[PDB]
DNA sequence: TTACCTC
DNA sequence: CCCAACTTGGATGATTTCTTCCAGTCCTGGTAA
């Protein structure tokens, strides 16, 4: 191809929020407090050392304390209700290369975007952000509630419901009168996803429904370790409010990994769906899926362009003709980067 | 004494050495070896040791080859390819540059060079002007050659280094192509585009250190992982290096906007408000998109920029893992490396003086969602939204009158700061010290680059031809809303819009 | 062993406040005092030095007071019963390793775990558990009450009472119809952890029948070195209140350091129990009971589980079985960590 | 396929 | 509406400011032979 070619990201969020309601104040954040703690002395190089040879210590040595100093944050009493909410904007941006230091490689690219979007496709991939928002896993490991509710507004006048959305799978189908907004919310931002002059834009905000002083887990800041013991090993995000104080907050990219993890086209068995990687990459299991030795990573994909847009356009669409790699290289255009040397 | 060893170092004012030079080709030589070795840098004995191992001295001969005057790799160690050496550009009056400062050299080539590059790239005065080892043996200076020559080195060995010597010094200036992790940015200059390069000044990096601790300036430091990797001096300042900081004391009108994650590291010399030259570079992103939407002409001649919340943020970023640990036969993936950047939030408003060429125009609501549209989602670096959706009101109204627009503009909460372009020229920071010290409303800014040859076709350019420049650093002044309902829109018309040139 | 693995914390509170009811309102909070007071000079090096001559010092100058700054906390008069309460989550987390970066470990610890559930054992557990809820240890130094009452309800509509906690021992039997209520329990916790996708919750309040103004005892801070006469040398825990007032409280970890308190599988006598800890800790007498040089520990043990799992698959089950080893290991898998650096 | 270094 | 508003003498004495033991990791570099 060329060595130079790349294109920007077209799907991008905000920052999240936490806060609750008064009978006195519409608007209370949610805060974090610092603490000092007693810990243990356990593990490896604690005791051990080498493999598994004991080191010289006495009895006692193991029986002391040590102390930490972590950053932590709670429910206090009486709240029914916390509420959590981030704004999105989505852009048909993944029509044309931000920069391509070929004109022959420039016009395949815009062919292969137009042949597609003809045959159906961008459905696809907004079924499945779609689906992402709507089960509500941009909470991470804040989903274990009494009961969930999420609403959307957008800036085309309608409104989406959730009653509950701690049972939406993945893998399944949805109870009547959810099933349908997901095809009506299907359909909007299949268009904004590839339709160019549309300005379309989301509110997102859902409620949770807490225990009587549940712990709550926002985004955590990435420090060197202090020097001085008087200063937080654990420290945790925060926005700034319009009156002044700080409010618990879960970071742009937080929010946006979890909307994109739909990757559940590779080895011909879907299991769990992966974060779009060009690699593959399975971080649980410290891996890649996409292993270039498989022939099945994006690089090698890259250059099979003029192939899949003849069959594009040799086939009738509007069935289920798509293969995965044209789908899979869809969706990694849709996370812009990098795509040089080629 | 380690107060020799500080006064040689990179950061520190450079000292005499008229009629010691024997003593002084001694301790520059004793330098070449790890601290753990050597009890003192005054044993004559060791020094006539050192001389006669022509093959130590031949490793720090090869050292010369990567002198430079600029660092194309000082913000990221990956940079590969070739050296720098430029002659300081013509002295702008408006703008704080390396036009003022005399000529310097550093060091930065594999990292295993520190100690054996430090015998020929250490500077020091000499016949009361700035100069090297290397310089004055090319030059054939008789009182270093006559010194050198009495520590034990044979005639016929001097000969032949002169020789050598010189030729490291006398090619590959300029880089032959691009290199690939380089910064690009493009803008218009002389009516089309033109790519330009940024890079760091040693000389005024080097003197930078030396002021803001000396007159008491505001500032703070970022740190290197691998300071053997970026450079001479930041190796020598231990991976630390201070920068100034200075923050903020908080027709088209665009109102509400809110920036999230915006870089408030403007240059590499300054913390503070961000760069002036990524608004410029906004208008005109802005003003392309909408002429791609409306077929009638329309252009931008001024902008003007309001600050209404500024909020620091702490930390850095995490790198995604886009680099294999091996290339193949491994299923391990591996981080690219971590840069110490500065990030801040912000909240403002813009008003933007449009143009329509054609004698008819178009004021309808067609234009206002086309406005709407065009609108770019990037800023500084950060992520762009609008005023949230529950709340929404008319963010993006015109005004074809100065006496409703000042009106409604003289109605801002007074916490907020209006910036305003600044009268005084400094070439200095010293001259630019007293400024700060007299005035409370004025802020060093990023203003643009200043470039170090004319354009030319070259290898790795984005597109048409390439420049290389420095940062051009300048002044604004934090004018506060209740100054402006005084000074009438009069003097808020005619002095509270930028433009370039 | 191997790099990388960890698990996470599958059994957890919230926090623990102190309230008490008037008649015209349903929650007024309990709050701290703070005050000067006179101490004693008294204690080995007051007078002596290495235990040899004690000092030179003249009679009178021992006389003297020490003052000292201290907080503290009591019942106001003529309130007769004080209340205190807490919630409790538990999830089915100890089936697969958060982290884990072999295959081959990864396979064994999954294959374990489902032996164990099997043949029984997690009922094992949970009844350990659930005999330290109804006993009521989590009050600490707070258990010297005139009659201790304890209500819990859970999240699928079950309601236990404990008429009189006062009495009930770790090792003995049950009055009827507390008997019954402890395995009722247990059988609804036995499933909460072994069973994955039951969000089961449990709300606990306790009554505390009190003196006339009787002193409480709140949790601690653990503080910095004082220097400037002006800050307490003791100092303790509040929490902050919708409307702004404090109350005393609990932490969250100092309740599960007792509801955790079950192991006493050690030396082959059971005596009492101690918080379990990879090293066998024991604070009372500064020690540790399975130091690594005994072969007693977690880390030796934990190499041992190919072996395990081959005696689980050709025993029986479903009786007394089950050996101490197993145990053991299967309760330190429920307070997760690090295992790291084989 | 191996190691060598910044107050 | 309209007119006023206060001088003075004075502001403490004794002796003491505590202790024990602890301070966790791990993945995140270019360059040469």
């Amino acid at each position: 191809l060329c060595t130079h070619l790349s294109y920007s990201r077209s799907l991008s969020p905000g920052k999240a929020v936490f806060f609750y309601k008064t009978a006195e104040s519409d608007f209370v954040p949610l805060r974090i407090e610092v603490a000092k703690i007693s810990g243990q002395k356990c593990g490896y190089t604690e005791g051990f050392d080498a493999n598994l040879k004991p080191k010289n210590i006495e009895r006692y040595e193991l029986a002391y304390s040590n102390p930490q100093t972590i950053e932590a944050c709670y429910v206090p009493p009486n709240v029914d209700e916390l509420y959590c909410r981030f704004s999105l904007r989505v852009e048909a941006n993944s029509m044309r290369p931000y920069v391509c230091s070929n004109p022959d490689v420039l016009r395949v690219m815009i062919g292969l975007a137009q042949a597609y979007q003809r045959l159906g496709g961008y459905n696809e991939l907004a079924r499945r952000y779609s689906a992402n928002v709507l089960r509500g896993i941009w909470l991470w490991r804040n989903q274990y509630t009494q009961g969930t509710k999420i609403e959307i507004k957008t800036s085309l006048g309608s409104t989406y419901h959730i009653p509950d959305a701690r049972r939406l799978s993945w893998s399944g189908d949805w109870p009547e009168l959810e099933q349908k907004q997901l095809e009506q919310l299907t359909s909007e931002m299949a268009k904004a996803l590839s339709q160019p002059d549309i300005f379309w834009f989301a509110d997102v905000t859902a409620s949770l429904k807490t225990g009587f002083c549940q712990e709550i887990f926002p985004s955590q800041k990435f420090t060197e370790r202090p020097d001085d013991h008087s200063v937080a090993s654990r420290q945790l995000a925060t926005v700034e409010c319009s009156d002044g104080q700080l409010a618990a907050c879960i970071n742009p990219q937080k929010i946006g990994a979890a909307l994109q993890k739909i990757d559940d086209w590779w080895a011909n068995d879907a299991d769990l769906p992966l974060r779009v990687h060009e690699y593959g990459a399975n971080h649980e299991a410290l891996t890649a899926l996409r292993h270039p030795a498989t022939g099945q990573d994006f690089y090698h994909l890259l250059t099979k362009a003029e192939q899949f847009v003849t069959v594009l356009e040799s086939s009738e669409g509007g069935g289920v003709e798509l293969p995965g790699e044209v789908h899979y290289l869809m969706a990694v255009l849709v996370k812009g980067g990098l795509f040089q040397k080629g | 004494d380690r107060q020799l060893r500080r006064y040689l170092a990179p950061y520190s004012a450079e000292i005499g050495v008229d009629g010691a030079e024997k003593m002084a080709l001694v301790v520059l030589l004793n330098l070449t070896l790890k601290r753990d070795r050597v009890e003192s840098l005054c044993d004559e004995g060791l020094a006539r040791q050192l001389l006669s191992d022509e093959g130590h001295i031949t490793n720090c001969l090869h050292t010369v080859r990567w002198l430079h005057t600029h660092n194309l790799k000082y913000p990221d160690a990956r940079v590969s390819g070739e050296r720098l050496i430029i002659n300081a550009p013509p002295l702008i009056p408006g703008v704080i540059s390396s036009a003022g400062l005399p000529m310097r050299m550093g060091w930065a080539h594999d990292s295993s060079d520190i100690n054996l590059a430090k015998l020929f790239g250490t500077s020091f005065r000499y016949r009361d002007d700035s100069t090297n080892l290397a310089l004055q043996l090319v030059a054939r200076s008789k009182t270093w050659e006559q010194a050198l020559i009495g520590l034990g080195l044979t005639q016929q060995q001097l000969d032949i280094w002169c020789q050598l010597l010189a030729s490291n010094l006398e090619n590959n200036t300029f880089p032959t192509v691009v290199s690939p992790f380089s910064k690009q940015v493009r803008f218009l200059y002389q009516g089309n585009y033109c790519v330009v390069t940024p890079v760091v000044s040693h000389a005024l990096l080097a003197q930078l250190q030396n002021v803001v601790h000396e007159k008491k300036l505001q500032c703070t430091y970022i740190h290197h992982d691998h300071p053997a990797s970026v450079g001479s001096l930041v190796g020598a300042l231990g991976g630390k290096v201070a920068v100034l900081d200075y923050p903020p004391p908080v027709y088209l009108h665009l109102s509400g906007l809110t920036v999230y994650d915006a870089s408030a590291l403007a240059n590499p010399y300054l913390c503070g408000i961000p760069s002036l030259s990524a608004l410029a570079g906004f208008c005109h992103d802005y003003e392309r998109r909408l002429q791609s939407l409306i077929g009638q002409s329309v252009y931008f001649r001024g902008l003007a920029w309001y600050l209404g919340r500024y909020s620091l943020v702490t930390g850095k970023h995490l790198p995604e893992p886009s680099k294999s640990a091996d290339p193949k036969s491994v299923s391990a993936i591996r981080r690219p490396g971590l840069l110490d950047g500065r990030y801040c939030d912000l909240g403002m408003d813009l008003i933007i003086e449009v143009h329509i060429p054609t004698g008819g125009s178009l004021p309808f609501t067609t234009c206002l969602d086309l406005l709407r549209v065009a609108l770019p989602a990037r800023f500084a670096g950060g992520c762009l939204h609008p005023p949230s959706l529950y709340e929404e009101y008319n963010w993006c109204t015109v005004y074809q009158d100065k006496s409703t627009l000042f009106t409604v503009l003289s109605r801002l909460p007074r916490y907020g700061c209006w910036i305003y372009p600044s009268d005084a020229d400094l070439r200095s920071f010293e001259e630019l010290s007293e400024a700060l010290a007299l005035d409370r409303r004025l802020r060093p800014v990023a203003t643009g680059f200043v470039f170090l040859e004319e354009p030319v076709e070259r290898a790795g350019s984005i597109e048409g031809q390439h420049v290389y420049a420095e940062s051009a650093i300048g002044t604004a002044l934090c004018i506060n809303p209740v100054e402006m309902r005084l000074a009438g829109k009069k003097r808020f018309f005619g002095a509270g819009f930028w433009q370039l040139n």
